[PDB]
């Protein structure tokens, strides 16, 4: 009896352990990381929509004078600013959160 | 941070006499330098420094665990020397007989 008592504090410590870990499916410390990250990837995105607003709003009262789509070679460099700076790199944050 | 308030010795002093919001540009310019060189970095470079220092606690508490495994084991070792202790008395016993 005593060695199956034994046993079963062995049984009990990991039932213990992971039932423990599985509670803190985040710990404290990592969720202050998220937190941080998310915090820094949102300013990042603050700055590059902000930058960017600047250099559209820039481009906008002329593209608009000429005929063309990228062809105005203006038209295009709000797209491949706003798309390559901004775009692309909110689609990564969010596949990395 | 010493890059960008070495800039900003030169461009907030001009900032500081412009009415306006956003389209006073310049001041933008400043308040996205700040954003992103000082703020997003630093809330980036805490996040990383704390998942390691949770990656490293992970990493303790599977040891955790397994000395724990190991120490269940000798403490049902020791029940079962015991056990065996007794069978061997009875052994010598059925000598007797």
């Amino acid at each position: 009896k005593t060695v199956l008592e034994k046993s079963k504090a062995g049984a009990q410590s990991r039932f213990d352990s992971y039932g423990k870990l599985y509670d803190e499916n985040i710990n404290a410390g990592e969720n202050q990381a998220m937190t941080l990250r998310a915090s820094a990837a949102g300013l990042t995105t603050a700055v590059q929509a902000s930058r960017l607003a600047g250099a559209a709003a820039d481009l906008v009262p002329n593209i608009f004078g000429f005929a063309g789509g990228g062809s105005r070679w203006g038209a295009i460099a709000e797209a491949t600013g706003y798309v390559m700076e901004f775009s692309a790199n909110v689609m990564n944050t969010e596949a990395d959160k | 941070a010493s890059r960008l308030a070495g800039a900003a010795a030169d461009l907030v002093p001009n900032i500081f006499g412009f009415a306006g919001g956003g389209s006073r540009w310049g001041a933008i310019a400043e308040a996205t330098g700040y954003v992103m060189e000082f703020s997003a970095n630093v809330m980036n470079t805490e996040a990383d420094k704390i998942s390691q220092s949770e990656t490293y606690r992970r990493r303790r508490q599977e040891w955790e665990i397994q000395r724990n495994n190991a120490e269940a084991e000798l403490k049902q070792i020791d029940a079962q020397l015991k056990s065996l202790a007794v069978r061997r008395e009875a052994a010598v016993l059925q000598k007797t007989s």
